[PDB]
């Protein structure tokens, strides 16, 4: 306050940090049959796309596996455990710093 | 080489701005089939071609459709359909 | 009852025809055409029943119980006798070549089928064209349309109105689109030619892809043909008429181009000889003129 | 997702009118287009996901469960307990459901009913509030005189 | 009925409405200016009211305060009070974009499709009552200010 | 990598030191909240990057 911050954007970095405390709540599965991850249960995942407020099916889709800009054509990948997390990292330290 | 340079020149008519990656959706109209006393090797190019995409049509129909009825797998059992001809396709080429 | 006693057998004037279930020994009955009245055998088990008579030009064959074929033609032929020629089947549409002209393309019945649901109005082109747009908008991406027939046959029509309708969507004024679609007379004016199956052709494989935007509109095209029919050229026969290209600017052109130029007559022409006359299309004025214009 | 439209020819004297049964018999016997209508009386043509489904058809619920932010896959089991469908309408998936034709128009036919109450009552009570300011209007233009 | 100070807030309503003569009540009238006076809902009032679809004469139609009054009371029974959720529900659905980018041009389509009809009057009324700027009310707002009769 | 330091001999390690240094990212959710509903989680996001 006494640097000149309303109280709004105090309440802002709380809730930049709360997503990103709540961000690493998302859980995986393998698919059983292919190296796809398979995502049963959107409680946190619901939880941390209300608190940046994005559609969350996009959001889920894109994470889960992304559709590359290759150049060559529009294709969509599948991805592994280890793909899903680097990006669950990547997002938090970007975001952190 | 004058019909090419006429469809390069109709292209860059429609050649507008060329941006990436937002939406896209394809049509295609292939040349038709027929029967006559004196083809040559192109007409029979594109038989092969209306046989070729009308047995695509077959087996992405029944075939995928079944193999995402596995892939699920809830209740489901193998139902019959046949109808394939790949080997009669197969006869174009093959030096092996 | 219970037999509905005109299940329709096999025959020649149509594929087939109806059967009067009677007396009947080890599958061995006199059936009598009751259109006709004549007692015909009938050994094989060739029945094909129907559905009760209450079921006037079913909006898609899937309220039926017995997967027969000659009621199938009769919905058929209903529908064609009165014009309502986009009947559909379960997931695709067939049609049949119509030969004549109906005022079906108002742009009223363009507005009226602007987003509705599959089941809201009487099936028909431009509303497969329109739910394709909220179909690819509704999931991520990649719609696709595919048509294919015996011949050509409609290879042309349905894809031109499948382009006026997109065109007529396509908004935020309207000179790229025009472009878009007065490019389709100038390939096809240089590209068809008369065939005796019909004096209408298309002598290659067209296709195309528009290109839409996050509010999906016109940003830009490419087409790629394939594999004109080179040899059509020298060669020639009857109905063999190579192009019309030829044939209309001959003379459809001022006669100052005729002096600069060294064309000559239907018969002084060493390479083109046969009489061209049979060609009720146009008097090709349209094929120089509009081309220029369009150009 | 490919669609496709077929098209077919109905003699060969080019003319118009009267057309020939065996001719277009023998080309849908080949193009096998029983064998679509085979699948789709047998095989399910819809597949939809489940947080979709459960966005776009709640209206007909009349129960908004308030236990937001978990629970889909409950969320889907109660939708089915306010469709109250026999077992064979329905086979839910792994990720997508499984039903069969004629099911969806039903859906959009109960929710059209269902909103026109929703708008008339939104409606009248616009209704109201005008005729509101309209008598609160009048008094003080006779108040003023 | 309540006590007399809702006779005399009639009372002085008949003498508001002597327009064609005070002493005549005209269904039109007295429905139009009880829905002024706290009833909102008058569709489906203009049959069960009545009992008369005879809709014919906007000019000599037979309603005196003797009877005017029981069946007001009648009616005073509160049929159906809806509350602000199923509204807003019904109109988030109708919500195209969720925030009031342009709601103007659906509105007028919605209004002029539905059973009940509205006239432009009503749609040169809209823009008034806080609903100036396209679409600046996500659908609450206009719900409170609807809801002050 | 043991080498002596200021101090004294240290001890290091490879843990995929390559995968840190690059830092790889997905563009299609930084896309996606290039465009958000609160001002905030929008700035943190706002400048081209
Ligand atoms: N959908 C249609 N509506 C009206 N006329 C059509 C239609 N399809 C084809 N025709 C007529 O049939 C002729 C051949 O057209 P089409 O089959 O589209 O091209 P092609 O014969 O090269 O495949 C045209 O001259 C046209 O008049
Ligand atoms: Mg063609």
């Amino acid at each position: 306050t006494i640097m000149g911050f309303t109280e709004e954007e105090q309440t802002s970095i709380l809730r930049v940090v709360s997503s990103v405390l709540q961000l690493g709540n998302i859980v995986f599965k393998k698919e059983r049959n292919t190296d796809q991850a398979s995502m049963p249960d959107n409680t946190a995942a619901q939880k941390v796309c209300h608190l940046m407020g994005i559609n969350v099916t996009d959001f889920t889709r894109s994470i889960l596996t992304p559709r590359i800009k290759v150049g060559r054509d529009v294709v969509q990948k599948a991805q592994t455990k280890e793909q899903a997390d680097f990006a669950i990292e990547a997002l938090a330290k970007a975001k952190f710093e | 080489r004058l019909f090419r340079w006429i469809l390069t020149r109709v292209n860059k008519a429609l050649d507008k701005t060329k941006r990436q990656g937002a939406s896209f959706l394809g049509i295609l109209d292939i040349a038709g089939f027929e029967i006559f006393e004196i083809n040559s090797f192109e007409q029979l190019c594109i038989n092969y071609t209306n046989e070729k995409l009308q047995q695509l049509f077959n087996h992405t129909m029944f075939i995928l459709e079944q193999e995402e009825y596995q892939r699920e797998g809830i209740e489901w059992n193998f139902i019959d359909f046949g109808l394939d001809l790949q080997p009669c396709i197969e006869l174009i080429e093959r030096p092996t | 009852w219970s037999a509905k006693k005109l299940v329709w057998v096999p025959s020649e004037k149509h594929g087939f025809e109806a059967a009067s279930i009677k007396e009947e020994k080890g599958d061995e009955v006199t059936v009598e055409l009751q259109e006709n009245g004549k007692k015909v055998t009938l050994s094989k088990d060739d029945i094909q029943k129907m559905n009760p008579p209450k079921f006037s030009k079913v909006e898609d064959m899937a309220e039926l119980t017995c997967l027969n074929e000659a009621s199938v033609l009769h919905n058929l032929r209903e529908r064609y006798f009165s014009g309502l020629i986009y009947t559909y089947s379960g997931l695709f549409c067939v049609v049949i070549n119509p030969y004549k002209q109906l005022p079906i393309y108002s742009e009223k019945i363009i507005d009226m089928y602007k987003g509705k649901k599959r089941h809201e109005m009487p099936p028909h082109i431009y509303a497969i064209a329109d739910t394709a747009y909220r179909s690819m908008l509704q999931d991520r991406e990649d719609q696709s349309i595919l048509c294919t027939g015996e011949s050509g046959a409609g290879k042309t029509e349905n894809t031109k109105k499948v382009i006026q309708y997109l065109a007529v969507v396509a908004s935020s004024y309207g000179e790229l689109e025009k472009q878009l679609l007065q490019a389709n007379p100038i390939l096809e004016a240089f590209g068809n030619a008369k065939t005796v199956k019909n004096d209408n052709s298309s002598r290659f494989g067209k296709f195309i892809r528009i290109n839409f935007d996050v509010t999906g509109y016109i940003v830009g095209a490419n087409i790629e043909t394939y594999l004109l029919e080179k040899s059509r050229a020298i060669r020639q026969a009857k109905d063999e008429r190579t192009f019309h290209i030829f044939y209309y600017l001959i003379a459809g052109a001022s006669e100052q181009m005729r002096n600069d130029l060294l064309l000559e007559g239907f018969n002084n022409y060493t390479f083109l000889s046969n009489g061209h006359v049979p060609i009720p299309a146009q008097q090709d004025d349209e094929m120089f003129q509009e081309t220029l214009e369009a150009m | 997702n490919p669609n496709f439209v077929r098209c077919i020819i109905p003699n060969h004297e080019k003319r118009a009118g009267k057309l020939d049964a065996h001719l277009v018999l023998e080309q849908l016997r080949c193009n096998g287009v029983l064998e679509g209508i085979r699948i789709c009386r047998q095989g399910f043509p819809n597949r939809i996901v489940f947080q979709e489904f459960r966005q776009r058809y709640e209206i007909l619920a009349a129960n908004a469960i308030p236990k937001g932010f978990m629970d889909g896959k409950q969320a889907c089991i109660l939708m089915i307990k306010a469709l109250e469908l026999d077992p064979n309408l329905y086979r839910i998936g792994q990720s997508k459901i499984f039903f069969r034709t004629g099911v969806l128009a039903h859906l959009e036919e109960e929710r059209d009913l269902k909103i026109t109450d929703v708008i008339i009552a939104f409606q009248a009570q616009c209704r109201g509030y005008l005729a509101r300011k309209a008598f609160a209007k009048r008094q003080q233009q006779l108040t003023a005189m | 009925d309540f006590s007399e100070e809702q006779t005399a807030e009639f009372k002085e309503a008949f003498q508001l409405f002597d327009r064609t003569g005070d002493g005549k009540i005209l269904y039109s009238q007295c429905g139009d200016v009880m829905r002024a006076l706290g009833q909102n809902p008058t569709n489906a009032e203009v049959m069960k009211v009545l009992g008369n679809p005879k809709s014919d004469e906007m000019n000599l139609k037979t309603l005196k305060f003797e009877q005017f009054l029981p069946m007001m009371q009648t009616i005073a029974k509160n049929k159906d009070q809806g509350c602000f959720e199923d509204y807003v529900e019904g109109l988030r659905v109708f919500d195209k974009e969720g925030n009031g980018t342009v709601m103007g041009a659906e509105i007028r389509h919605v209004l002029v499709t539905l059973g009940e009809k509205m006239t432009e009057e009503e749609v040169e009324q809209l823009v008034a009552g806080h609903e100036d700027s396209n679409g600046c009310i996500n659908y609450e707002e206009l719900v409170r200010m609807v809801l002050s009769g | 990598f043991c080498i002596l330091h200021y101090a004294g001999k240290v001890t290091y390690n490879a843990s995929a030191w390559l995968t840190k240094n690059m830092d790889p990212l997905n563009d299609n959710v930084t896309s996606l909240l290039n465009q958000s509903s609160d001002k905030f989680v929008a700035d943190l996001w706002k400048d081209v990057d």
